[PDB]
This record gives structure tokens, C-alpha cells and sequence, in this order.
RNA sequence: ACUAUGGUUUUUAUU
RNA sequence: GCGAAGAACCUUACCUGGUCUUGACAUCCACGGAAGUUUUCAGAGAUGAGAAUGUGCCUUCGGGAACCGUGAGACAGGUGCUGCAUGGCUGUCGUCAGCUCGUGUUGUGAAAUGUUGGGUUAAGUCCCGCAACGAGCGCAACCCUUAUCCUUUGUUGCCAGCGGUCCGGCCGGGAACUCAAAGGAGACUGCCAGUGAUAAACUGGAGGAAGGUGGGGAUGACGUCAAGUCAUCAUGGCCCUUACGACCAGGGCUACACACGUGCUACAAUGGCGCAUACAAAGAGAAGCGACCUCGCGAGAGCAAGCGGACCUCAUAAAGUGCGUCGUAGUCCGGAUUGGAGUCUGCAACUCGACUCCAUGAAGUCGGAAUCGCUAGUAAUCGUGGAUCAGAAUGCCACGGUG
């Protein structure tokens, strides 16, 4: 694998912060003509339709020691192919061994 | 009026923390209900056994998350004022509710 | 090899009675529903007692007297010589082998109802009228000559 | 004289208690008529004990939880036979002719790595 | 078949984890990410200071990192108070205020990691390491070992040729889980290869 | 009682 | 369904067209700017041009750090070549009883002996007797799990006895039972009878909840194929440089003559249909799991409580039971390519994705030679959750009933 991901992360985390992560509940009022008489949504709709690159699609987070598409342990943040020297040596709290 | 929670990943460490709670909150006022053990949320944590070309075997680890409520009945905020200051060693989480 | 665990001794039943009747309600069990054979055990006999035998008390005795294997056949070799060889069967389970040959045919034949698929099989078994038994006998008859060895 | 015993089998857990009195049976605090089974009543508690007589001059109390309902009957039979096997020196060995005083130890055997469900050995089949 | 880690089988037996703290699973991944970062931030800040092991304690609004060394003097540093660079390096990355905590290693010439480091410092120079292996074995049986083993294997040139070298005394029971046996690997990272060394030390059962 | 055939060259340390 | 937990885009190796040259990305040595925000046109986009806007940190105010950008050479970079090349990682003989060495012995030496030979076993296991006598790795044991007895504390888990009580642990109370976790105890071939150089060691019995490495796991002795893997992670040398590098957009992977691997649903009638009716168990979960209740044939979409989880919610146990009904038929059962309208994520499902409702409808009558897998809660059989994840799996990982 290549070390190509940070050159995308640096533009795509901000793309998400500006055009995704704080734009989800907006969908429940942006198109409603009964919920507003003030003109407030037309202009931010024209802004929200500007980006065309990634956010929910074309972009996966990938592991940190290698940008592999899979093997990321969701509630731990580590790759299952770069964890054995820590896991075996008792470096993750609460995991026990051996035989059960 | 108020109640507490204690969490850990080990049976002997949560006892070693219970020994501090009874000494920190349950002597003045003197509180007599003993500690129930509660479920440990037993589960296997699993990953592929080898980093290359094997997907057939998995490495087995034992996970437990222990809970103690210890029980308090004195309504005063003074019941927890020292427990929110004293040890309580590293490896456990305490919580004050209501 | 030689070990192998010791083969089982089965059981009787406090309602179905004998070890063979307790086998009848447990053999050829498929889908595990375990309530189907207790309406088919000793329930095909009242018509058998007026088709291929007499009484509900002897209708199944005679079926396992007409279906009676006395010899098995198997290949045997000794170096560069091979024979089909006949061997006498052991008596203690002999009637349970005969039972199996009836209850399986009610499954392997699919004609009308299950209230017929066994009763229609038993009425030929109580007469030794099984499928293709002339060519079955033609093997044991051919193997008889090999009890004289080489 | 009064008798007591406990018993388990495949997620079923039972207890049985026995008193002198008139032949009455209670199961899960209600009279035996308020119970349902797909086979005939009072058999699994009587037939293993006709060597000393049962349920005619004795007052019964039974509790059962968990598992299949004919597995519950097995657990009750283990409980009531273990409750009374002390009644005579030979009764401990007369109950082994049926085998009900031996415990049915069935309770999910632990998984082997890398094998699917309990101990079942690997299969590679063709070639 | 198998052999996935020489210590992964034994290191739960009467041994607390190398990091101690609690976090709810919905808070845990960033709490663990920071736990690897405090090791990495230490290993970029502290070098040659005779450190064998470090242990992580993260109690409420606090972090403590036990540093085990043969030379407390070269970790505590200049005038016994050159600790602030070594204390504060973990504080901003862990998100909690940091304390300093040092420990002295019991029999450093009978500890497999520090014996390996003495050999690695001579493998990274390709001279005197074979003498250091021989002497580590001679001395361990007089320090308190019931057996000792070392190994260097593969290439070390120069020439393409492959060579193994050990020196060995007594016993090294790996599979006896009451053996209480010490094991460590070390690597030299040279312009002539990775150049690893393996060290085993046995002091006695229980 | 299944068995005839099968082209070339082949690896570790030494003063 | 191997390298690879999801093939619209993305992944992905490949192809094409654009474009960049000390390079997307690094150090070295120099020279400027904070990091960077806002906005319009052009371009498939990468970008190419403009127009607004910001001045954070440390400063002795000299300049600088992180960071951005641009250079002159050394160079950077490579899903390029190779594990007959190296570090690492695996596949396999192997839970088999094996592997190896010292001292004496034999031999002109390679080598032998020990490890043989008699008893015994799962066993290089123990004992005996030999020119052999000893020692270590593997074995066997230490670790871990389980049927059983004892013990500890009682909410969100339980209730025998005792007082009250539509007669619900609910309220006084309480661990006989259950649940929760832990710590102790029980089993040892010990006891007996036989068998056996009364040796070393088997067979059978009693008592027991449990009987003979206790039952079951963890394991993996040197070597072998001089095996695979550089594309899981590192890396040498050769090779590529206005590029074989890497920034993007459009295309490839269900492109077709058929074969080969592995699975799914049927061919039923102990089944199909109609109708009535019962019990879960384990898991996950706050722009969540979403009750009760609506709206839509229905996928779904709304309104709106409980609860941050032994609590509330997802949520409904199916098989079965029992009465009618059809009746081995290429159709009655079975469901593929259809005909029509709907449900949904997302930039977007025409082409490569899933779901639903109402008609239609092909194959399918247990399978070629041949060859593959086993043993009690196992095979078969029927219910549930969860991981991966913008969206989708009969796959993967767990729970339970009928057996």
C-alpha cells in the first residue's frame, strides 16, 4: 500500500465539517415552505449544492500505520494486522488471556 | 436522594476499589447494605490468528466489565464529597447520580 | 482400528414396550419433529391382519419372519486373489435389520399418502415380496460357491 | 418423615419437597390440575418410586424453570429420585438400574479454534 | 503449527496490564490512541538511559508513567531535577496533567532486555558483540540463572554468507507456564541489515 | 491382480 | 466468496485521455510568506487566472519554530523484477514418539552404541538386563474449562418457611431455591478381586453426580517441500525519470463458444392451502433502540412515552398444536428469465444494488462415471441477534427450541 491518504484527509475532513456533519437535520426544514416565511434556506441550498467530491461516498477513513481499506477495530481504532505485539503483551486494558 | 456506580475490567481490582468506597462513604453515616456482585458482561474479543493468508482461525481473548453499585441511603451531598476527592486507584471509573 | 468405542445396548420404552418398538419410533428420524411415528407405530396392522396376516398381535411378528436375512455378502482378498464371500449374520439384532428395510421404503417411495406408503409396503413384506429380490438372491447364490475358497 | 432434593438438565432447574399426608400434588404453587403436559399426569414422580409407594399417602411440592417442558419433567424426575434415594441402603443402586440418579450433564460444550460450533472436527473434503 | 507469540501465553498469569485505566466503549478508541502516543512520545524524547520497561497509570485527571532503569541517575538527569521535559512530554498529548515516577531495575545483568541492548550496541558496530554474548552467559550463572541462551542468525557482512551464534548454559523451559522465564528481542537497524538478537534467561520455577 | 513411462543442471564453512 | 469484511462512484491490479518534474511525498542547503479563510470565471477534473480577506506562537525585536510555497544539485517516488534473495508471516508431514549430545565401548573411516532386547502404553511411558552409563527438547505435568457439595451479598435478579394481601416479592421480612460472580471442597487407579518375570503393568467391580492421559482445550522437538508471500508490514540489487513516478476524469471486473471449484431453493403429499393458538434465549442501542397509535395492499413513512441500560425499546418465538380441505400431478407442488405500480441510500442505482404488492410463467419426477464427510446433543430441523457498511449479501460471527 501507498501513503497517499493524508493528502485527501486534510481536504476531506473540512469538506465534511462544512458540507456534511452539520447539514443532516437541515434537510428536515430547508425544503419546507410552511415552516418558514423568512427567506433563509434558498441561499444555503445554493451553497450546499456547491461540493461534488466525497463526504458519505468515495471516501473511507482507513488505518493509520497502513491505509488498508479493512481491518479497523471500530471501538478500539487499531488495525487487526498491526496490534499483536501490544495485545499479547497486555497493553490494552481489560483484555485477558489464556484459555477460556 | 443520591446514588453511586463503580466500573472496572477486573474482579480483584473492583474489590480493591470497593474497599475504598466503604471506607470513604459508608461509615459516617453508617450504611449497612452489603455489595451485590452483578453481571460481568462476558464476551469473546476476536481477531484473525495470523496477519497473512490465513482467515480460518481466530485468536481468543476474554473480556469482562464489572459493576458495583455498593448502595448508599444517606441523602446529603456530604456522602460523596470525599469520594470525589480520594483514591480510588487507576483502572476504575466512579459515577455520582441523582 | 480395534478401538473404536464399545457399541451401544439401546433401550425399551415405558409405553411403546420392547427394544425394537422403541427403535421403530426413533429410526429414520428426519427434520427432528419427533411426533410423526407415534401415529404410525402398530397402526398399519389392523388392515395387515386382513391382507397379509392375522391379528394385530401377530401382524408384525410375521413381517419380521418373512423378511429374515440369514447371510451377508462382502468382497474379501488375499494378495492377488479377490472373492465375493458369504457370512452368516448374528441373531441378536437380526430382526432390527429387517425392520429398517421396511420403514425406509415408505420414505424412498412417494405414492399417495403416508397413511398408505407404509401399509402398502408391509403387506408385501409379510409375504417376502420385496423389490428386485430375485437379483438380490442371485448374488448370494453366486457367492455360495466361494465358501469352497480358491 | 420429610424429604428434599434439587436437579438440573439442559437449561431446566427443579426442586422437590415431600411431606406425610393425603395424596396431593402442588407444582409451581398451584394444584396439579392447573398444569399442562402433552403426556399423562403424575407418572415421572411415581413410576421410579413404586418400590416404596408414591403420591397416595404423601403431600408433594414441586418447582421448575427453564428449558423444554419434557426436559423439565426429566429434571423433576432427577430431583425427586435424588430427594428419596436415602430412604434405603439399596435404593441408591435400584435407581441406577434406570439411571435417573446420574446427572444429565448437557450444557453447551465450549468452542474449538477455528472450528464452527463446539468440538466438530474440520472438513476439507475433495482432493 | 502455531507459535504466535512467546510471551502472549504467559503474560496474564499474576501480571496486571501494561496500561491501567477505565473508559466506556464509546470513549475508548481515542483513549487507547492516546495510550500508544504516550509510548511514542517517550521513545522520541528519552534515549540511551538504560530503560528496560515503562508502565501507564491514568487515574482521574492524572497520568503516571513508571520508568524502569538500571541507571536512575541518567533518567532523573542533571542535578536530580532535569525531569520536566520527561514529565510534560505526555501531558498535552494525554489531555491530563502529568507526574514523574522512576523505578530501579533488579539485577540489570540478569535482565534479558538490557543484556540484549548490551549486545545490540555492539551489533550496530559489528565488533566485540561475540565477546559480550560469551561474557553475558558466563556471568548470568554467577548472578542467579539456572540457565541462559542467546541467538544471532542469518547475514552479517560484507559477504553474503549466513551464520548463527549463541553461547548457552543450563535450561530454558519455554512451555512450562510456572517457569517464570524472561524473554526479549532487540534490533540494530544498520546499513547492513535489521540485525536482530534473541535472549532467554531462566532463574527458576515460581 | 490397477501401473508402463518420467529430457537438462541441482544446497550450507573457511584462512 | 485465496491475496481482499461488501464492485454504481469508491474498491482495483488493468486500459485511455488529460497533467506535473527536485516532483503527491522526504531530508540536506537556501529565500519569502503565519497555519490559512471568503468568492467568480474557465477546465471532465487535476488545475489555470483574478478579486476580496487573515496575521495565531516564541521574541531583546536580531529574527525564528510548527506549517505553506519556490528553488540549484545529491535525490525523492515505484500494486516495477525477485522470496532459487533477505527480515517478517504462513501452508504441510506432527499430539506422531520422535530429536540430539557427552563419557566409556566398536571400526583404518563414513559411522555405530545410547534410541537396542524382554514386559507395558496414548507414549523414547516405567521397569529389567546387556558395552554401555548418563543429560536436555518433544511426551507427561504446571495453565484453562466442566457435571457435583460448600460459602459470600441481595437491585434493575430470586421467595421455601412466617405475618398481612385479588391472593403480583406487592408490603413486613428471608437465602431453602434461582440469578449474578468468585473462593473453597470432590476423584486418586485410590480401594477391592483377578491377570502379569506377584517386577514394571492391564482388565473388571464397589461406592460415586462423575472412572481409568478423569472428560475437553491450550499446545506443536530438530529437520522436510531446499513450498507460498515483496500486492498485509519492512527491504537489497537491478530497472523506470518531464517517467513504468503521482494529481485527476472517463472506462474495464455479471465482457463469451463453454468447462472446473463451492453453495442456495425445490421435485412436496408424514406435504400444500384455510382457520385458531403457545413459550423464548442471547445480543445491540441518544440527530440512538423507538412503545402505544396512525397512514399507505406493502417495502416504508409519520406522531410520540420508556432508558443510557439485570431497568425500557428493538420484539413478534417458529417448528408444533388442532379442525376442515386438496390428492404424486412437469402440475396441485416449485419457483427462473417476466408484465405493471410502488419502498430506499446517495452526486447518482439506464448499465453493474436490495425490498414490496397483484396477475403470468420455464426448468425441476433426488440426480453421470466417480468420489467426499461421520458418531449425542453430533447429523438434520426451526426461531433471534450482531459485525462489515453512504446503499446491498442465502456469505461471516454468536444465542435458543425440536432432536
Amino acid at each position: 500500500a501507498k501513503q497517499s491518504m493524508k493528502a485527501r484527509e486534510v481536504k476531506r475532513v473540512a469538506l465534511a465539517d462544512k458540507y456534511f456533519a452539520k447539514r443532516a437535520e437541515l434537510k428536515a426544514i430547508i425544503s419546507d415552505v410552511n415552516a418558514s416565511d423568512e427567506d433563509r434556506w434558498n441561499a444555503v441550498l445554493k451553497l450546499q449544492t456547491l461540493p461534488r467530491d466525497s463526504s458519505p461516498s468515495r471516501q473511507r477513513n482507513r488505518c493509520r500505520q497502513t491505509g488498508r481499506p479493512h481491518g479497523f477495530l471500530r471501538k478500539f481504532g487499531l488495525s487487526r494486522i498491526k496490534v499483536r505485539e501490544a495485545a499479547m503483551r497486555g497493553e490494552i486494558p481489560g483484555l485477558k488471556k489464556a484459555s477460556w | 436522594r443520591i446514588r453511586i456506580r463503580l466500573k472496572a475490567f477486573d474482579h480483584r481490582l473492583i474489590d480493591q476499589a470497593t474497599a475504598e468506597i466503604v471506607e470513604t462513604a459508608k461509615r459516617t453515616g453508617a450504611q449497612v447494605r452489603g455489595p451485590i456482585p452483578l453481571p460481568t458482561r462476558k464476551e469473546r474479543f476476536t481477531v484473525l490468528i495470523s496477519p497473512h493468508v490465513n482467515k480460518d482461525a481466530r485468536d481468543q481473548y476474554e473480556i469482562r466489565t464489572h459493576l458495583r453499585l455498593v448502595d448508599i441511603v444517606e441523602p446529603t451531598e456530604k456522602t460523596v464529597d470525599a469520594l470525589m476527592r480520594l483514591d480510588l486507584a487507576a483502572g476504575v471509573d466512579v459515577q455520582i447520580s441523582l | 482400528r480395534r478401538r473404536v468405542i464399545g457399541q451401544r445396548k439401546i433401550l425399551p420404552d415405558p409405553k411403546f414396550g420392547s427394544e425394537l418398538l422403541a427403535k421403530f419410533v426413533n429410526i429414520l428420524m428426519v427434520d427432528g419433529k419427533k411426533s410423526t411415528a407415534e401415529s404410525i407405530v402398530y397402526s398399519a396392522l389392523e388392515t395387515l391382519a386382513q391382507r397379509s396376516g392375522k391379528s394385530e398381535l401377530e401382524a408384525f411378528e410375521v413381517a419380521l419372519e418373512n423378511v429374515r436375512p440369514t447371510v451377508e455378502v462382502k468382497s474379501r482378498r488375499v494378495g492377488g486373489s479377490t472373492y465375493q464371500v458369504p457370512v452368516e449374520v448374528r441373531p441378536v439384532r437380526r430382526n432390527a435389520l429387517a425392520m429398517r428395510w421396511i420403514v425406509e421404503a415408505a420414505r424412498k417411495r412417494g405414492d399417495k399418502s403416508m397413511a398408505l406408503r407404509l401399509a402398502n409396503e408391509l403387506s408385501d413384506a409379510a409375504e417376502n415380496k420385496g423389490t428386485a429380490v430375485k437379483k438380490r438372491e442371485d448374488v448370494h447364490r453366486m457367492a455360495e460357491a466361494n465358501k469352497a475358497f480358491a | 418423615n420429610q424429604y428434599y432434593g434439587t436437579g438440573r438438565r439442559k437449561s431446566s432447574a427443579a426442586r422437590v419437597f415431600i411431606k406425610p399426608g393425603n395424596g396431593k400434588i402442588v407444582i409451581n404453587q398451584r394444584s396439579l390440575e392447573q398444569y399442562f403436559g402433552r403426556e399423562t399426569a403424575r407418572m415421572v414422580v411415581r413410576q421410579p418410586l413404586e418400590l416404596v409407594d408414591m403420591v397416595e399417602k404423601l403431600d408433594l411440592y414441586i418447582t421448575v424453570k427453564g428449558g423444554g417442558i419434557s426436559g423439565q419433567a426429566g429434571a423433576i424426575r432427577h430431583g425427586i429420585t435424588r430427594a428419596l434415594m436415602e430412604y434405603d441402603e439399596s435404593l441408591r443402586s435400584e435407581l441406577r438400574k434406570a439411571g435417573f440418579v446420574t446427572r444429565d450433564a448437557r450444557q453447551v460444550e465450549r468452542k474449538k479454534v477455528g472450528l464452527r460450533k463446539a468440538r466438530r472436527r474440520p472438513q476439507f473434503s475433495k482432493r | 503449527g502455531q507459535k504466535v507469540h512467546p510471551n502472549g501465553i504467559r503474560l496474564g498469569i499474576v501480571k496486571p496490564w501494561n496500561s491501567t485505566w477505565f473508559a466506556n466503549t464509546k470513549e475508548f478508541a481515542d483513549n487507547l490512541d492516546s495510550d500508544f502516543k504516550v509510548r511514542q512520545y517517550l521513545t522520541k524524547e528519552l534515549a540511551k538511559a538504560s530503560v528496560s520497561r515503562i508502565v501507564i497509570e491514568r487515574p482521574a485527571k492524572s497520568i503516571r508513567v513508571t520508568i524502569h532503569t538500571a541507571r536512575p541517575g541518567i533518567v532523573i538527569g542533571k542535578k536530580g531535577e532535569d525531569v520536566e521535559k520527561l514529565r510534560k512530554v505526555v501531558a498535552d498529548i494525554a489531555g491530563v496533567p502529568a507526574q514523574i515516577n522512576i523505578a530501579e531495575v533488579r539485577k540489570p545483568e540478569l535482565d534479558a532486555k538490557l543484556v540484549a541492548d548490551s549486545i545490540t550496541s555492539q551489533l550496530e558496530r559489528r565488533v566485540m558483540f561475540r565477546r559480550a554474548m560469551k561474557r553475558a552467559v558466563q556471568n548470568a550463572m554467577r548472578l542467579g540463572a539456572k540457565g541462559i541462551k542467546v541467538e544471532v542468525s542469518g547475514r552479517l557482512g560484507g559477504a553474503e554468507i549466513a551464520r548463527t551464534e549463541w553461547y548457552r548454559e543450563g535450561r530454558v523451559p519455554l512451555h512450562t507456564l510456572r517457569a517464570d522465564i524472561d524473554y526479549n528481542t532487540s534490533e540494530a537497524h544498520t546499513t547492513y541489515g535489521v540485525i536482530g538478537v534473541k535472549v532467554w534467561i531462566f532463574k527458576g520455577e515460581i
